[PDB]
């Protein structure tokens, strides 16, 4: 409702959001290293 | 919201809370604790009743015990719930008319559920707690026992169903179309006839031949409710007791042309 | 800028947000369905 | 005769159509145009199926039977003694109850009340219709309409219920048979709340609003008002006829199958799908 | 020869014509519930009490029931209470069935769709004996939901967008919580207020004023809207007359 | 930033935190649909 | 000719007009019906 | 309603009444002509 | 309503079923060409 | 002229305009249900 | 409302429902050279 | 153009869209239905 | 070429985006219908 | 409803309806190309 | 640490707790599902 | 809603807008690569 409080809202969901992209691309490559999920010409 | 329970809505909230946990432990353990089959099966999953061999007494819990016991919880609660509703209308000092109409409806979930059984000698036939294992039990019994649609109380009991609809969707829109002055305020039109009910009436009466009053078209709909289910409940305990087949019942008494 | 005038902002952000999810939800399930597109049981082309 | 409040009501005007020829009223009968009209097809109805019961083999009131054309003869009318008795009768049947409503119309016009009794009655007038003359014709045949018998109509329910395996799984049909039981559940406490402060038993004060409202949310936990309760119960039986009709439609006309096989949709759900 | 009486009857027709019987019963216990109001029938034109009824004209009307009221009164139903056989008209023809024709303005005669019951000239009270509709002066408690749109101050147009008036004020109801009564102060004659009726006003949406728009009756019809005795409460009778007044509108509104 | 005057940090947040939640599930379920993707029962590869 | 008088010019052609347009649409119907009057589908006599 | 505006009502549904019935008395002998609707003995 | 707006009413209403009823003559009159709808003795 | 001074357009022009609409449909309706009328499937003569 | 603006509202009226009843003809001539839907003496 | 008057030019411009819309996509469902213009199979002449 | 004084312009815009889209959303599963084009499945010409 | 404000979305509105226009024709138009729509008389 | 002035300390712990408990319930609940790690019945490996 | 606030709104709204469509490009660019969706003559 007030703009400075809403910066540094939009601050730490910044610093909150890109923490959970990071840890969400993470568990992403550990799984693509597990087993990938785009199939070839052959498939799997 | 204020909803006043008192020792008797403790009971009865007790006991159909235990028999709801037996019924969906059961469930949830036919699916072998699957979550996902639990969403997938919800439908088709379901509780039978035990088999004929068991008579009425208490059957293994894998093989109709549980269903009893939620059977004779959820029959306790249900009675409880009509004490209850008895006890608030006395609180009142108000009429029992709702207590007595949910008496008829507890009649015909009694005979589907243990008065035919406790007639029959087993719980065999008895309605499974489940959405398509009821509807299944449904459609078995009618097949069973001949047509259903030949039954003179199932006869009865969708002419009173039709009639419920029929009565609402009269009053409804009478209510409605007389709201404009004051139909609304019935009980109020009821201890000082206005030109609500006046018209009304006469709406009624120049459509149809005869009318009815404020108080009166109240006593049709809780008569035609009421005789729904216990029509319904009469059917069902004559149905396999004394008659085994309605279609054969049909063909004798003339409903039915002979094969 | 006229249509912001005309319809809430964060009312048309809302409308637009959800009918954008809902629909990416039907073409990922409607691929789902499709045999070539089905990426998680893949199967040979 | 008239009742002790009539007389001031019984005027004159209202009349859709015919002017004062048929503003009159035989004893407690409003006639009206659409009155003489309604008579006009009843009593043709009527008649004629009579006369179908005469052409037929018993005289039993149950099993008299007035039959549809058969498949074969297709939307074509039919000959009298083949169908087109039938066709006559379910005709008939249609201009006596849209005279009917539109008398309903014209008491209303004169009444000074609103035309919710009416627009109701359209309801059963439109499923009357869709179970004769719309699937029918969506169909290809007026052999799919029902027979006009005590139980000849009850044996099509039968055999149309089954020629989809099963209809209990029809998905609009429970949802009419959820909106047909509410409506008996609901009837049933406004009836019964409606009495019990009427009577509130010998020796007792007649309660009002306020221990109706009362009552209803002790024991169940909430209410709906004077005027909500009526809306909701109109509101109830026109929704389950809507939903009759709309199970009707979809049973043969759009969806031919089995409607125990159509339930496969929700097991083959991809986040169940195993 | 399971349910088998006799050679031809058995149990389930048996029960089926005990309910028949009951029914019966039924079906004349509920016809005398539905003759507790309006009957004895009179004569058309006489007003005698005379109809064509048969044997069981003895069963047909029921005593008289004893309703016990919170004020200490009584109401009984039948109560044989007739209406007066003259009225303000005139058939157009001298048959019973024949319908009547105002003599005059039937707004003001009462006849028709402008007539109305005669109730008791008493407010409708509350649990606590306070009179139920009551302007919201009176009521202070009370307030319209932040949602809705408060009709106070907002102008009342006719069908044909001829103004009447404003709204100066609201009638609620406190036994059944709900707006029953609009007052409106007319434009003719300023200072002049008339009730009228929440059930038959629709607001008409965006109109930048929500005009609170009366299909009933026409701008003019709005200076013989019926007066009421007290400027904080309504009688039964009153409430009649006004509801009874703004329902013949679509009748006599053009006449 | 701008957006946290309009939409209130107090609703939006509860909302994103119950629509992520139900996202996860799904998408969580729907591996364990599927045979490739199923870690608590383990196929061929 | 006073018949006009005692019957309102507008109302009796109205009905008239309506209960025509019946009977000629239901004699049409029947005349389709039978085979040697089926102008459509014309059938050697 | 006046007593005019009934003579010319009058003239006017005599003369559409009569053109009526000459349409119709004109489709019915075509009719006729074409195929008569009256069985014989042995029938058609 | 005005006896000259029923003047001016009846003058085009005229004027525009004429034109409906001459639309409809030619489509009949077409669809004669085409395909007589009158059987013969032998039928089609 | 003296007809539409008593027969004023107010409804009539709709209820003639579905009356004529209806119709129509109807006979074409008819002439598609025929074998030599159909245009669409055109079968021979 | 007003009997000039009514008449405003007629000339765009026709001018519209012009283009609109040439396109729908244009569109009709198009599918007649497709394929025309008047069968011969033998059928199409 | 006094028809403008004596009906609404809105609800009569919604009539004739909504009118002219069904009647459209009935026509279309159908030449679809017939074999002969069914566009989308294609069948041969 | 001012319409939007009689029809409301939210509303116009908010019934015939609806529309549209609902026509788009019919016209693909048509397309899904048929053989020859859908795109997902795929067949010969 | 101002009649300027009226003729500026006359205006804007016309500009997108046809840009949208446009990109249906370009769509149908790849369409075509990739599989027309309209047979021959061998079918397709 | 500004958390406890935006939400209510006293709600969101319940709702918290709710969370978790049925989170637990529905991963405990698909374990024993599972074969491998259905610790009451104790298949082989 | 202001002028302002409006014009606001719109140029942030376009800037987002942007890239959405060309994430959106970007990740139908590499499911084309993938598999692409338009069949050929005789098919997939
Ligand atoms: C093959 C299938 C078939 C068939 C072809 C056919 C035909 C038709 N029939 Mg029938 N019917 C068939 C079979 C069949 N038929 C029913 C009954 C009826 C009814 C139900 C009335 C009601 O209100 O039930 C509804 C009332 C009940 C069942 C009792 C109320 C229950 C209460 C108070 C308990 C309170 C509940 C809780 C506290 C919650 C507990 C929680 C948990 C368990 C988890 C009725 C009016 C009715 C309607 C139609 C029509 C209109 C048709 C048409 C158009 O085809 N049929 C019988 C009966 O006696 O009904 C009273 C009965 O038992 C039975 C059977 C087996
Ligand atoms: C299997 C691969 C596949 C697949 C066959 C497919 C088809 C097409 N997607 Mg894609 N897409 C696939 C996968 C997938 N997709 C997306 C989404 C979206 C959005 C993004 C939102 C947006 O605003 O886009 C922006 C929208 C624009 C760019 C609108 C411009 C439209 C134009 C110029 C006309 C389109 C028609 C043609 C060019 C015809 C040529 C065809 C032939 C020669 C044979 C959206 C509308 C959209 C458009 C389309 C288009 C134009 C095509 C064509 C014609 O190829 N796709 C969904 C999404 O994000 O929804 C919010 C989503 O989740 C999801 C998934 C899973
Ligand atoms: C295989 C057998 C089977 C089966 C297992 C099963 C199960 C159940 N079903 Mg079902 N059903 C089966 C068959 C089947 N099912 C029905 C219909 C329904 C409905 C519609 C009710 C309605 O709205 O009537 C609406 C009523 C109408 C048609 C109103 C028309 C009446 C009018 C205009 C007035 C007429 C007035 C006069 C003539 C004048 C009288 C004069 C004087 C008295 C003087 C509905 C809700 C319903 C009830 C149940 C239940 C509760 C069950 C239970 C207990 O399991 N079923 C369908 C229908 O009619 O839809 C419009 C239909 O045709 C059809 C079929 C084929
Ligand atoms: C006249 C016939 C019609 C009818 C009438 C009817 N039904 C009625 C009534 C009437 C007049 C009532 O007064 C009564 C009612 O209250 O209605 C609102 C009712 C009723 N009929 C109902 C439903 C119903 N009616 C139906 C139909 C009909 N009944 C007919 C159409 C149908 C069907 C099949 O068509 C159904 C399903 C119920 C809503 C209600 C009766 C409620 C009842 O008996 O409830 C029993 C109580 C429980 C199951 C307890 C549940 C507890 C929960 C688990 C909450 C948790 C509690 C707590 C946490 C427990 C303690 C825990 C600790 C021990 C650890
Ligand atoms: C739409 C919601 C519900 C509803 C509402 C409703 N019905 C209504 C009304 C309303 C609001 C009336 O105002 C009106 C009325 O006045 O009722 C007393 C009416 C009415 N609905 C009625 C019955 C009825 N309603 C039914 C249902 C329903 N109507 C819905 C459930 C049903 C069924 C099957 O469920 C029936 C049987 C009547 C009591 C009345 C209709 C009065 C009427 O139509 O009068 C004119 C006609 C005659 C007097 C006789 C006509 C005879 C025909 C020439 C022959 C018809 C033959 C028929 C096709 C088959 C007969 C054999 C059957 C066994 C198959
Ligand atoms: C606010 O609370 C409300 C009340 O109120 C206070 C109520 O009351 C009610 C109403 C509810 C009840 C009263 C409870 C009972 C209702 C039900 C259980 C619903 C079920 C209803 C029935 C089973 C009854 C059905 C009966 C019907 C449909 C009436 C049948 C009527 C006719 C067939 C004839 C209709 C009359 C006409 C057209 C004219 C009159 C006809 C005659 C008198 C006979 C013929 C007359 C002549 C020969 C002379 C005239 C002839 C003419 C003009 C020529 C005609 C030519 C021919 C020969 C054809 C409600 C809802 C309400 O909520
Ligand atoms: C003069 O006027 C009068 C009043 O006014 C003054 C009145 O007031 C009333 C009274 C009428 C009403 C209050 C409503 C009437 C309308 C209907 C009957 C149609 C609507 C139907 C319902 C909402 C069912 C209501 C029935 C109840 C609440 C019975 C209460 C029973 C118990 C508390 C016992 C335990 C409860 C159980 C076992 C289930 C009870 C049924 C429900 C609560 C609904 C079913 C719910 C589920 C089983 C799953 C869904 C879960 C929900 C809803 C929560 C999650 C959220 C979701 C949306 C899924 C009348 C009659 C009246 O004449
Ligand atoms: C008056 O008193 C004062 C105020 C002075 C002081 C009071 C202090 C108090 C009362 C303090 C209390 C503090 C407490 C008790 C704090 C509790 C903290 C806890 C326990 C926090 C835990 C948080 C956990 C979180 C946020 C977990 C998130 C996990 C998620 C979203 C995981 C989701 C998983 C998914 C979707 C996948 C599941 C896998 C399957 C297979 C199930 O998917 C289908
Ligand atoms: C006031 O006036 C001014 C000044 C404005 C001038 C205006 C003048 C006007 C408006 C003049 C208009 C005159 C018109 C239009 C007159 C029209 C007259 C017509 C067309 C009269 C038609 C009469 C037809 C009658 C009465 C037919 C009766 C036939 C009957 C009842 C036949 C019944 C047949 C049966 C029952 C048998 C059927 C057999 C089958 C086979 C169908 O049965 C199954
Ligand atoms: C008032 O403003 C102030 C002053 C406060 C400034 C503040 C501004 C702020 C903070 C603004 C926030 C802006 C944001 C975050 C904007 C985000 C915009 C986005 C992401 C917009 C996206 C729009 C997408 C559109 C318009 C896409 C439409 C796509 C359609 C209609 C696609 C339809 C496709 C169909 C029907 C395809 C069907 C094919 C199948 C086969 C599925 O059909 C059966
Ligand atoms: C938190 O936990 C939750 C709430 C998640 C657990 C989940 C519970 C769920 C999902 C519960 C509900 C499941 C479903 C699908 C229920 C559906 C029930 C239906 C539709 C039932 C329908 C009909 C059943 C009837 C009519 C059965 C009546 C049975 C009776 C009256 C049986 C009486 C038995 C007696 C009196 C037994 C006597 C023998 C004794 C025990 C005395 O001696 C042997
Ligand atoms: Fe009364």
């Amino acid at each position: 409702i007030t703009e400075g409080e809403a910066k540094e809202f939009h601050k730490i969901f910044t610093s909150s959001i890109l923490v959970f992209f990071g840890v969400a691309a993470f568990a992403h490559l550990l799984v693509w290293i597990w087993r990938p999920w785009v199939p070839g010409p052959n498939g799997y | 919201g204020p909803i006043y329970l008192g020792t008797t809505g403790v009971l009865s909230l007790v006991f159909g809370f235990f028999a709801i946990e037996i019924i969906g432990f059961n469930l949830l353990a036919s699916v072998n604790w699957s979550p996902m089959e639990f969403g997938r099966q919800f439908f088709w999953l379901g509780l039978e009743p035990p088999a004929a061999e068991y008579g009425l007494g208490f059957a293994p819990l894998a093989e109709g015990g549980w269903w009893q016991i939620a059977g004779f919880f959820l029959t306790t609660s249900i009675l409880l719930w009509w004490v209850r509703m008895y006890r608030r209308a006395r609180a009142l000092k108000m009429g029992t008319h709702t207590a007595w109409a949910f008496a008829s409806a507890i009649f015909l979930f009694l005979s589907l559920g243990f008065i035919r059984p406790l007639l029959m000698g087993n719980f065999s036939e008895s309605v499974p707690f489940g959405i398509f294992p009821h509807l299944e039990w449904t459609n078995s019994f009618s097949l069973n026992y001949g047509n259903f649609f030949y039954n003179p109380f199932h006869m009865l009991s969708i002419a009173f169903l039709y009639g419920s609809a029929l009565l609402f969707a009269m009053h409804g829109a009478t209510i409605l179309a007389v709201s404009r002055l004051g139909g609304d305020r019935e009980v109020e039109q009821i201890t000082d006839r206005g030109t609500a009910a006046e018209r009304a009436a006469l709406f009624w009466r120049w459509t149809m031949g005869f009318n009815a009053t404020m108080e009166s078209i109240h006593r049709w709909a809780w008569w035609f409710a009421v005789l729904c289910t216990f029509t319904g409940a009469i059917g069902i305990l004559l149905t396999g007791t004394v008659v085994d087949n309605w279609f054969e019942w049909g063909v004798k008494h003339g409903l039915a042309p002979a094969p | 800028w006229r249509i912001w005038q005309l319809f809430d902002p964060r009312q048309a952000l809302v409308g637009l947000a959800t009918f954008l999810f809902v629909l990416a939800l039907l073409i990922h399930f409607i691929l789902l369905s499709t045999e070539r597109f089905n990426w998680l049981e893949g199967a040979s082309t | 005769a008239l009742l002790s409040f009539e007389r001031k009501y019984r005027v004159r005007g209202g009349t859709l159509i015919g002017g004062d020829l048929f503003d009159f009223w035989v004893g407690p009968f409003y006639v009206g145009f659409f009155g003489v009209t309604t008579l006009l097809f009843t009593v043709l109805g009527t008649a004629l199926i009579v006369w179908g019961a005469a052409l037929g083999p018993s005289w039993t009131f149950w099993q008299i039977s007035i039959n549809p054309p058969d498949v074969s003869y297709g939307l074509a009318m039919a000959p009298m003694a083949k169908g087109g008795l039938w066709q006559i009768i379910t005709f008939s049947a249609i201009g006596a109850f849209v005279s009917w409503a539109l008398r309903e119309v014209e008491i209303c016009r004169k009444l000074g009340i609103g035309y919710h009794i009416p627009f109701a009655f359209g309801f059963a007038i439109l499923a009357y219709v869709s179970l004769v003359v719309i699937r029918p014709v969506m169909m290809g045949a007026w052999g799919y309409g029902f027979p006009y018998g005590f139980m000849t109509h009850l044996d099509w329910v039968s055999n149309t219920g089954y020629q989809y395996a099963n209809f209990h799984y029809n998905p609009a049909h429970m949802l009419g048979i959820t909106l047909f039981f509410t409506t008996c559940l609901a009837l049933a406490l406004h009836g019964s709340l409606i009495l019990s402060a009427a009577n509130p038993g010998k020796g007792e004060v007649v309660k009002g609003p306020e221990h109706e409202n009362t009552y209803f949310q002790d024991t169940i936990g909430y209410s709906v008002g004077t005027l909500g309760i009526h809306r909701v119960g109109l509101i109830l039986a026109l929704s389950a006829v809507v939903w009759s009709i709309i199970c009707m439609i979809l049973s043969g006309p759009i969806y031919t199958g089995s409607w125990p096989d159509w339930w496969l949709w929700w097991q083959k759900l991809p986040f169940w799908n195993h | 020869n399971k349910g088998d009486i006799t050679g031809y009857m058995d149990v389930a027709q048996v029960v089926l014509y005990a309910f028949w019987i009951f029914f019966a019963g039924l079906i004349i216990y509920l016809r005398r519930e539905d003759r507790r109001e309006g009957y004895p029938l009179e004569d058309a034109i006489s007003g005698k009490i005379n109809s064509l009824q048969g044997l069981g004209s003895v069963f047909s009307i029921a005593r008289p029931k004893i309703f016990k009221l919170k004020t200490g009164a009584t109401y009984a139903a039948p109560n044989f209470k007739r209406d007066a056989v003259a009225i303000k008209a005139t058939r157009t023809a001298p048959t019973a069935g024949a319908p009547f024709e105002p003599t005059g303005n039937p707004m003001t005669d009462a006849v028709g769709p402008a007539a109305y019951a005669l109730r008791d000239e008493l407010p409708d009270l509350t649990l606590g004996g306070q009179p139920a509709i009551v302007p919201l002066r009176v009521a202070p408690t009370f307030s319209v939901a932040a949602e809705d749109t408060d009709p106070r101050g907002l102008p009342v147009v006719d069908r044909k967008g001829a103004v009447a008036g404003k709204v100066t004020d609201l009638w609620i109801d406190r036994a059944s919580i709900a707006i029953r009564y609009l007052e409106v102060e007319l434009a003719a004659t300023p200072g002049r207020k008339v009730l009228l009726p929440f059930a038959a006003t629709r607001i008409n949406a965006k109109t930048k004023s929500k005009t609170v728009t009366v299909q009933s009756i026409l701008a003019r019809h709005f200076a013989n809207v019926p007066t009421i005795a007290k400027t904080d409460s309504i009688t039964r009778r009153e409430e009649d007359k006004v509801m009874a007044y703004y329902s013949s509108g679509y009748l006599y509104s053009d006449r």
